[PDB]
């Protein structure tokens, strides 16, 4: 890769709901065993209403997407506001184009107001892909039966909070490259909230 | 064969009041054999004294590099260049032969005469700055010579009692060494006249 | 398809003359009054800061620009000159002096950059003279104080007091005249707000009114009261107060 | 139109000389004068700085007199700006021999570099040439020393002694005069100053 | 080296150790680990000695041009994306790990930068080889309501856990305070607390068994 | 220099007397996990000519978008007539290819393996392959990846030869496409129960059934079950 | 005056059109008579070459460009050169990444931009010559004319050189039995003969004067040149 | 050389004529514009002439958002303000990518302005003749109004005005600035900032507008937004009864 | 003569150089083009010239293609028609495979204006002597916009160009403003047939050949198609109902 072992939380996910999209993924940068970092951002914004979660090698991630807020910051001034699909491409060309030397699995989220929130899902070797929600990171693999079955079109907002609370303090618990808070981004109607909850509260709910 | 231990090499640098000295070998070796008791690792643009050990080819090259560097600045500014100014010269040249396959380490000694004041720095494979004003050391045998100037060097020395310890510091030091041998010389400086002093000293 | 000019835009006239140079020395005129004395014992740079709009402000106009910490310019021509002159002049001093060395630049050195900067757009076609001269005033260690002035077509020379600006001969020889040998840096302060009193007129404000010295660095001017590790400005600009009190002082 | 703004003046003439190239010959006439004596003993330069006022320093005589090498200098009869470009790329001159060899750079072909230089400009790029004569003073131990001049057509030759600048004839006409063929430098030193005194365009000298 | 740096609620202190070794010889008791970009943008930097330096010049010279361009302060924001931007470019060959701090009217900050390219904000941050000892104490002891003693009493502890459990790091401890609403203040050498390796003392050489095989004098000289 | 990190498998096809028939699963493998499926595999270019992909996905989306750059640039300059001097299935085969071979030969290469059907609308019919290693050929059947060793001699059966082809009519054809994908569903669990299913016509022009999932099921096998990895204490 | 807007390609009259482009058009005109007639499945060209001397003897100005594709010039020759090679090229390229035969609607609007390019310059050119493109694929037999300026033309007859004219009214007239002779080699031959002596007024029809070239539904690119035009006379 | 009336060089009156024409047209938009800070806030009015009815006023606009907060009035011809709105924007965006920062008026304007001096040079490429004004609301030195004008020059403003009412509009500024002895307005709300600005306008131009004629954009903390026309014909309405 | 006649390198005191004015008149000896937006969609219309009987129909259209949503349509000099379209297709292009979405039309009127702006700014490359009204259906809405020699570009309701563009917009402002913008798609077509005919009489001395094509989503499905067969024929004669002149 770039150099050594940069780690992250390695269990993000995107989901659909009744108003948006909510976007949830676990904070923690470690190097080697060493905790570089208990509480970081890897739900990253690249523009106002589309966001992403990080998974990769966090070095390689952050290299990426800096790349990604210099071409929608023009693309917004130039031609307008952007896709999910269209920050989805920036990301895959990169990814693809540095697959020889970096790694980088992006989620990428976001909410339009006028065909609703959408979710894809960018390969390590670069690809664009849709999905009514998706899981990556590797301990996605774990809660891959539980999402797919509580997973529904249609749900409440709170609800949609324990659904993704539920789903990642699973994957938290069994994966070992994973801890400190949980953060989450909803992008809504309602404006952009940012949820945070702190360890003794997600272990318990 | 060898990185920069083909010809060898090893140098000291020593502070005292209104003094230093820097003193270095004469090998030049080819392998264990040792070729030639001449070859001087020590070279000055005026007041200010360079001594490079290592490879030789790599110690010629930046020898004159420098040379060509003070003299343009030298014609520029009407004046020479101050110890001081030239380790900050070294350490980006040396940057810029970082990525180079360069294989040096640079001592810089002089003093300075119009602010009055001994000073030696140091500069290694890599090219980082050292400031220290005692003893600083370069060289195959840079880990010998540390111990010993360590403890046989006290501060602030009169010329002829730092002319003794620096040179029985490197003749000891040279002694556990083949690659020291092969002759020896001795400058001890003040800013208006210079010894020289050879030494005597063992060859395979 | 473009970009294969080259021509020269600065030619020799029958008087063996330079077209350009001649055109801007009247642009140096046209400007406003700035002056330059040194004191030995330090360096005053003043100027008049003047505005094109009433709406406009020449408080957050600025016509005095450091060019290193340790060193201030000012100019008599026209803006839009001075302004990429400057910039290019910064970005060559930290770059070749500071990379290759770390000891801030001595001043006559710099100097020679500004000179071969405009003396380089002067043979080259497709740009054209810099239409301004320059005073620059600095400090540096082993020269002491000093001061430079630079020409249009960017030849120099050294002096110890010099003027340009509206009625350039006139303010030169009124300094001559009113400061002999050495004097403090001080009174010299104290005369060259007398100097710029005498070739404005309708504006005699401090907001208006620019004076600087090079003349001493604290750590106030440092930005920290540590124990230094770079030398830092020796570069102050005197406030619109402490200006204010001086003019009543005279 | 490119060519539309292109007037040519860089080509020979219908008298087969170049434009520009005699309008430099002009400008080195109304510059200060310069006056190089060679002595087997040594080599005295003068150069004479026209405007001076009081408020100029007289801490500096540096400014017409240039080394650019630390046995070759020169004085400098033309614009400290011509000057300027041509001095950096004549002490980068210097160090090239320097390097290479381990010895000392000769004025003959240090001289010859500036004067190909000159004649470049003129004949491509579409540029001026410089404005600007030099009176090389250096020494060999080939040849002893050596007096050379450039001039702005990029001509080049050699004198045991010379005058360039404001009345160049005259002073020439003085020197041809007073020149015996035996030298030492005070001896120099005195004849430099007596022919100054005489050349200048101002009352007396000092 | 021990680097560390620890927020409180009007400021922001980096600490470094000074000691240089070339093996357990002590090359230098003083070489600066802490170096200024800017007066009150302050950077620790560990590793290979000549990497740091170097990379923390280039980024302070590229600050102080900003500074004046913009004729405004600079930002702290500046000289971590110029840090980030050239790791990437030479992807990894850079070898700096740096605690880049820095005051400025947006407030007080504290980041740190792996030599892998990787950034994080912490609340205090700690790296070296004395990395694990120092960031241990302060975890424990950083507290919400800090203060600028008790920032550089703990700043203190830190260097000196790093001190005692790597014995590759050793001599003076050099401390910098800056503050947001007063005139930082670099302490050099503000704790002496260990020493130069062993000696046994050293005295005065005979001069029958000291000789010279034949010597001259020389002078220097400058045209 | 390229390591595969995502697969993609099986396309099958065949001639017929009037057309040709191909049929492939949709799939976005990460090795054994079926990551994606709504990877199509199967892109239509006109409607005379099926781009079938398989190999891996991520020089696939690449070439996605070079395959929509051709049926553009063949609207322009003729606005008209785009049938007879556009989207013809020996252009899109010859494109595609030239892309290909320079790939690998730079050693960046394009991992796939492509088949090209189509029926020519200037011509009869068309069933050229083209692969990663540069190597191009026609047979009456041709298949890639797991289908090349499996489904191919199935298929062969059918048609092999100019003598087999007038032997194999609509409906038998297309019972051979819909047996051999089942095969390929059965016996590699990389291939996806979902397909698609492709006819080109000589009469109809290009007929394409989507979100087909294979039928006829096998389930034989539990009967004969006797443990083959099971063990006892 | 004159002198400001023929010194300059970068510039613009008040007319709608540069004083140059006036000259460039004459230039066409200076060329020797040649007429191109079409019924849309075969297309001729028939040209009279003229030589300066007895002593000279004819060099070639129809230009075999592939096998299925040619042109032939009016005007200046050493531009003719020029277009040729870049028709050719041209050709080649359409062949080996397409397998298309170029249809001279695409052609025709890449020789265009190319043009262009050189009026945005100084010391660049508009070319002065005037080519009837003819080729045969697949939409049938097409005639194009191309002009120096850009101006892209398809015309089933027509004619450039001196006295165009001529040909062109008979061309008009001959029009309607022209193109409902389909499938004729041979009747398209004798009409271009025919044809070439209505522009004809100072000026000889001879044998070796004369040249044909063919293209057509079942020729390709085949030029009668010399002794082989006599039996059409 | 002996050119300057196909090329752009010193003149020896000293007033270059390319610059000097630069100056005049840039109003052959129909358009007349001010700019005033507010205490919090920096509202921009300009006005808007519609000829024809082929035409949809809601894609005309001089105010060209550069991020997200930064905004820029164009006074020129309408295809070299775009060609500056391009360059801007991409400068803009280059320097937030690089530096972490969102980019200062005085920054874009400076370097705007050094460019254009680069083309007043150059003899093979023209100066834009756009009037360029910045302004946003800042949170590291509070409201800010600066403006370039085509030669290289720039200067901070108290508030500013353009177009060939620029005379009459100052005095309407100087007179009130006099008054309060202050260079801001301090009215809370940027509402009323609107409207006062309204009124300014309405006095030195001397004609009612309608929603259709103005262009309002407002400058908020880390926020940038133009008003709309339901909005804009608010604002006409309140000032009605106040008499 | 002012010297700005043959330079772009210098400013003049009309706001412009006369070689920029020179370039406008050229797009007025071309023959017209329209542009009619609708409430669904938009309409294209074009007038070609027929001299001689030897041209062929729909094949020397004046009407070119970008992508294949986006119509593009031009009055003036043929040369510069096609080198504009051409420079416009590259830059679609790189648009398309780079943000992986079809262009905008308010994005690709940038893409073509910084190109035709950059041309005027330079001495060494030539102004278009076209007009060029362009536009079709996205996915923020139906938008027709065009572009002029200057590099100046607007949003449409309806818009013209060519030598009857005075006429034309005229009839067209009237008809647009009467219906809410020229109804639907089908309409317009018959409307479009009429301004066609009324504009030939400002050319009355040469025949034409009515082409017309639209991008409609309510009506094409979101292409580009030419309007033609039965409808085409249809429209010239419910013009020669009403115009009889």
């Amino acid at each position: 890769l770039k150099k050594g072992e940069v780690s992250l939380g390695t269990s993000i996910m995107a989901v659909t709901f009744k108003d948006g999209v909510i976007l949830g993924a676990d904070s923690r940068t470690t190097t080697g065993a060493y905790i570089a970092n208990r509480v970081t951002d890897k739900l990253t914004r690249v523009h106002d209403k589309i966001w992403c979660c990080r998974s990769g090698s966090a070095a390689d991630t952050q290299a990426i997407a800096d790349i990604v807020q210099y071409h929608l910051e023009l693309y917004t001034s130039q031609y307008g506001t952007p896709s999910t699909e269209t920050a989805a491409s920036v990301f895959k060309e990169l990814c693809y184009e540095n697959k020889d030397n970096l790694t980088a699995g992006i989620i990428v989220a976001g909410y339009d107001d006028k065909n609703k929130g959408e979710v894809y899902t960018i390969p390590l070797g670069g690809s664009v892909h849709k999905l009514p929600y998706a899981i990556a990171g590797s301990g996605s693999t774990f809660i891959y039966g539980y999402c797919d079955k509580n997973f529904r079109e249609n749900m409440s907002k709170e609800e949609t909070v324990d659904f993704i609370k539920h789903s990642l303090s699973q994957a938290i618990k069994w994966d070992g490259s994973s801890g400190g808070v949980i953060r989450m981004v909803v992008l809504t109607a309602a404006g952009v909230e940012r949820l945070i909850f702190y360890p003794d509260e997600y272990e318990q709910l | 064969s060898d990185p920069s231990s083909i010809n060898g090499g090893i140098v000291v640098a020593m502070t005292g009041k209104d003094c230093v000295a820097i003193a270095c070998d004469l090998r030049l070796g080819s392998q264990s054999l040792g070729v030639s008791n001449k070859f001087e690792k020590i070279f000055h643009y005026g007041h200010v004294f360079l001594g490079i050990t290592g490879l030789a080819t790599d110690v010629t090259t930046l020898n004159e590099m420098f040379r060509y560097k003070t003299n343009l600045y030298k014609l520029k500014e009407e004046r020479a260049i101050e110890p001081e100014t030239f380790t900050q010269l070294v350490s980006s040249s040396l940057y810029e032969r970082r990525f180079g396959p360069y294989f040096v380490g640079p001592v810089v000694a002089g003093i300075n005469s119009k602010s009055g004041k001994p000073f030696i720095a140091g500069f290694d494979l890599i090219g980082c700055i050292d400031e220290a004003k005692d003893f600083i050391v370069s060289g195959t045998a840079s880990d010998q010579l540390f111990g010993m100037c360590e403890s046989l060097y006290e501060p602030n020395l009169e010329p002829e009692d730092l002319f003794e310890t620096i040179s029985q510091a490197l003749l000891n030091a040279a002694d556990r060494d083949a690659l020291s041998g092969w002759g020896a010389v001795v400058y001890i400086i003040k800013k208006d006249e210079v010894v020289k002093r050879y030494l005597k000293m063992r060859q395979d | 398809m473009t970009d294969r000019y080259s021509f020269s835009l600065t030619t020799f006239s029958p008087s063996g003359k330079l077209g350009q140079i001649d055109y801007a020395l009247t642009a140096v005129k046209q400007g406003v009054t700035s002056l330059g004395i040194k004191a030995t014992n330090g360096v005053v740079i003043a100027t008049e800061k003047k505005s094109s709009s009433p709406l406009a402000m020449s408080e957050t106009l600025s016509k005095v620009s450091l060019l290193t910490p340790d060193i201030g310019a000012v100019y008599s021509g026209m803006g839009p000159d001075y302004r990429v002159l400057v910039d290019k002049s910064r970005k060559v001093a930290h770059t070749s002096y500071k990379r290759i060395y770390g000891e801030y630049p001595p001043t006559k050195l710099l100097v020679s950059e500004v000179a071969k900067i405009m003396q380089e757009a002067t043979q080259s076609g497709g740009v054209r003279p810099f239409g301004v001269s320059l005073l620059i005033a600095g400090h540096d260690e082993f020269n002491g104080f000093s001061l430079y002035q630079v020409d249009p077509s960017g030849s120099y020379f050294p002096w110890k007091a010099t003027a340009i600006g509206k009625g350039s001969v006139a303010a030169k020889t009124f300094l001559e005249k009113r400061w002999n040998d050495e004097l403090e840096l001080e009174d010299a302060i104290h005369i060259a707000l007398l100097t710029l009193k005498e070739s404005v007129e309708g504006e005699f404000n401090g907001d208006t009114i620019e004076l600087a010295i090079i003349g001493d660095e604290n750590p106030d001017l440092l930005g920290y009261t540590g124990i230094p590790t770079d030398k830092g400005p020796r570069f102050r600009k005197l406030t619109s107060q402490e200006i204010n009190d001086r003019l009543e002082a005279l | 139109g490119s060519r539309r703004y292109d007037s040519r003046t860089t080509i020979f003439s219908p008298e087969g000389r170049l434009y520009q190239v005699e309008y430099a010959l002009e400008s080195i006439s109304h510059a200060g004068t310069a006056i190089g004596i060679m002595a087997s003993d040594g080599i005295v330069l003068a150069a004479e700085r026209k405007v001076t006022s009081t408020l100029l320093e007289q801490d500096t005589s540096t400014e017409k007199l240039y080394k650019l090498n630390d046995k070759i200098a020169v004085a400098v009869a033309g614009l400290t700006a011509d000057a300027e470009i041509l001095i950096n790329t004549a002490r980068i001159h210097a160090q090239n021999y320097l390097k290479t060899y381990n010895e000392d750079i000769p004025v003959e072909i240090l001289v010859r570099r500036l004067s190909d230089i000159k004649q470049g400009y003129t004949q491509h790029g579409g540029l001026r040439p410089f404005g600007v004569s030099f009176i090389y003073a250096g020494y060999d131990d080939r040849y002893g020393y050596q007096l050379y001049t450039s001039n702005p057509s990029g001509n080049y030759t050699g004198w045991k002694a010379i005058s360039v600048g404001a009345n160049t004839s005259a002073a020439q006409t003085l020197l041809q005069m007073d020149y015996k063929d035996d030298m030492k430098v005070d001896d120099a030193i005195e004849l430099a100053l007596k022919t100054l005194s005489k050349t200048t365009d101002s009352s007396a000298l000092t | 080296t021990t680097i560390v740096g620890v927020k409180f609620n009007n400021g922001v202190v980096i600490a470094a150790d000074t000691r240089s070794t070339q093996g357990p010889i002590v090359a230098d008791k003083n070489c600066a680990k802490l170096h200024r970009i800017s007066p009150k943008i302050w950077c620790a930097g560990a590793g290979t000695a000549a990497d740091t330096e170097a990379v923390t010049q280039l980024i302070g010279s590229n600050i102080e041009l900003h500074s004046l361009y913009t004729s405004r302060e600079p930002r702290v924001v500046s000289a971590l994306q110029m840090l980030k931007q050239h790791l990437f470019k030479y992807q990894g060959h850079i070898g700096a790990y740096l605690i880049v701090a820095g005051v400025d009217p947006t407030g007080s900050h504290l980041f740190s930068i792996h030599a892998h390219g990787s950034t994080d904000v912490g609340y205090y941050l700690s790296l070296g080889s004395g990395s694990l000892a120092a960031m241990a104490v302060l975890e424990s002891h950083w507290k919400q309501d800090l203060t600028k003693e008790e920032a550089i009493k703990l700043a203190s502890d830190a260097i000196q856990a790093g001190i005692w459990n790597d014995l590759g790091s050793g001599s003076n401890v050099d401390v910098c305070v800056m503050e947001i609403g007063k005139d930082a203040e670099y302490l050099r050498n503000y704790l002496t607390p260990n020493v130069r390796e062993e000696k046994q003392k050293s005295y005065k050489f005979p001069r029958g068994t000291t000789a010279v095989l034949k010597e001259s004098i020389v002078n220097i000289c400058d045209i | 220099t390229q390591q595969p990190i995502v697969t993609g498998t099986s396309v099958i096809s065949m001639k017929y007397d009037n057309g040709v028939i191909i049929a492939a699963d949709n799939l976005g493998s990460y090795g054994s996990l079926l990551r994606f499926n709504g990877v199509e595999r199967l892109i239509p270019v006109g409607d005379n000519t099926v781009v079938g992909i398989s190999g891996d996905i991520s020089d696939m989306q690449h070439i996605e978008r070079l395959l929509k750059d051709l049926v553009t640039e063949n609207a322009y300059d003729n606005p008209l007539a785009d049938a007879e001097e556009a989207l013809e299935p020996s252009y899109i085969f010859e494109y595609l290819a030239t892309v290909m071979y320079q790939r690998r030969s730079k050693m960046n290469p394009l991992w796939n393996a492509i088949i090209v059907a189509g029926v020519q609308s200037n011509g009869d019919q068309f069933l050229r392959y083209v692969n990663l290693l540069g190597v191009t050929y026609s047979s009456p059947t041709l298949a890639t990846g797991f289908g090349a060793h499996m489904a191919n001699p199935l298929l062969r059966k059918v048609v092999d030869r100019e003598s087999d082809i007038p032997k194999t009519t609509v409906q038998v054809a297309e019972e051979a496409i819909v047996n051999a994908m089942r095969v390929l569903y059965y016996r590699d669990a990389r291939s996806s129960r979902n397909f698609s299913l492709a006819i080109i016509d000589k009469n109809t022009g290009l007929t394409f059934k989507k979100n087909l999932q294979v039928e006829n099921m096998k389930w034989d096998f539990a009967k004969d079950i006797k443990g083959y990895g099971t063990q006892k204490i | 005056f004159r002198n400001n807007y023929d010194g300059d390609t970068v510039t613009f009259s008040p007319t709608g059109r540069l004083f140059q482009v006036e000259y460039a058009l004459e230039a066409i005109k200076q060329g020797s008579v040649t007429v191109g007639l079409r019924s849309n499945t075969h297309a001729v060209l028939v040209a009279l070459k003229r030589n300066a001397d007895e002593l000279s003897s004819y060099q070639k100005k129809i230009i075999k460009c592939d096998e299925h594709m040619g042109l032939s010039l009016a005007g200046l020759a050493p531009d003719a050169r020029v277009l040729s090679n870049y028709l050719r090229q041209q050709c080649n390229y359409s062949s080996l990444v397409f397998n298309r035969k170029l249809a001279v609607e695409r052609a025709g609007h890449l020789l265009c931009d190319k043009a262009q390019k050189n009026t945005q310059s100084y010391g660049g050119r508009p070319y002065g010559v005037g080519l009837l493109i003819i080729g045969y694929d697949k939409s049938g037999a097409h005639l194009l004319e191309f002009q120096p300026s850009g101006n892209v033309t398809e015309l089933y007859g027509t004619a450039i050189g001196a006295r165009s004219q001529g040909a062109k009214t008979y061309l008009e007239r001959t029009l309607d039995t022209f193109i409902k002779i389909d499938g004729n080699p041979d009747e398209l031959i004798k009409a271009g003969v025919e044809a070439i002596s209505q522009s004809l007024r100072d000026e000889s029809l001879t044998v070796d004067n004369l040249s044909i070239a063919i293209v057509g539904k079942d020729t390709p690119f085949t030029i009668y040149d010399g002794e082989a035009v006599a039996k059409y006379i | 050389a002996g050119y300057d009336r196909h090329i752009t060089i010193f003149s020896p009156e000293g007033r270059l004529y390319q610059v000097e024409y630069a100056f005049k047209a840039t109003n052959q938009t129909n358009i007349n514009s001010l700019a005033v800070r507010g205490k919090d806030c920096t509202v921009v009015i300009s006005q808007k002439k519609v000829p024809d009815k082929l035409l949809d006023p809601t894609t005309v606009s001089y105010i060209f958002c550069i991020s997200r907060t930064i905004g820029m009035v164009v006074n020129g011809p309408i295809p070299d303000a775009r060609n500056a709105a391009l360059r801007a924007k991409a400068e803009a965006a280059e320097f937030r990518y690089k530096y972490g920062y969102d980019m200062p008026c005085d920054v874009l304007a400076k370097r705007m302005a050094n460019l254009s001096q680069i083309y007043t040079q150059r003899a093979y490429m023209r100066p834009l003749g756009v009037i360029l004004t910045f302004v946003s609301v800042d949170e590291e030195l509070g409201p800010s109004i600066y403006k370039t004008d085509p030669a290289g020059y720039y200067v901070g403003y108290k508030a500013t005005a353009t177009g060939p009412k620029q005379q009459e509009i100052t005095t309407n500024l100087e007179n009130h600035f006099k008054k309060s002895k202050i260079d801001h307005i301090n009215e809370e709300s940027w509402e009323k900032v609107v409207e006062f600005a309204i009124t300014h306008m309405i006095d030195a131009l001397g004609t009612e507008f309608s929603k259709n004629d103005l262009e309002v954009g407002v400058a908020t903390k880390d926020k940038f937004f133009t008003l709309s026309a339901e909005n804009i014909e608010e604002r006409l309405v309140a000032i009605a009864e106040q008499d | 003569g002012t010297g700005y006649d043959l330079s772009n390198s210098v400013f003049s005191p009309d706001g412009r150089n006369f070689q920029v004015e020179y370039a406008v008149k050229a797009v007025e000896n071309g023959t017209t083009s329209i542009g009619i937006k609708c409430n669904d969609g938009v309409v294209f219309a074009v007038e070609k010239l027929i001299t001689s009987k030897l041209l062929v129909p729909q094949k020397n259209v004046k009407i070119q293609v970008v992508d294949r949503h986006i119509g593009c349509v031009y009055s003036g000099l043929i040369p510069d028609g096609r080198h504009l379209v051409n420079r416009g297709r590259e830059e679609a292009a790189s648009f398309k495979k780079l943000y992986k979405t079809p262009i905008p039309i308010p994005a690709f009127a940038d893409r073509l204006g910084q190109y035709v702006q950059a041309h005027t700014l330079y001495n060494s490359v030539r102004p278009f002597g076209v007009s060029t009204i362009f536009g079709g259906v996205d996915k923020n809405g139906a938008h027709l916009y065009m572009l002029e020699p200057s590099g100046s570009y607007w949003g449409y309701k309806g818009a013209a160009t060519g030598k009857g563009r005075q006429s034309a917009k005229a009839e067209l402002e009237k008809l647009v403003d009467h219906h809410p913008e020229g109804l639907s798609a089908r309409e317009a077509v018959k409307q479009a047939a009429k301004i066609i005919y009324l504009a030939h009489e400002d050319n009355k001395e040469k025949d034409f050949e009515l082409e017309i094509s639209w991008c409609s989503l309510s009506e094409t499905n979101g292409l580009h198609k030419f309007v033609k067969g039965d409808l085409l024929q249809e429209a010239i004669d419910f013009a020669q109902k009403e115009i009889n002149g």
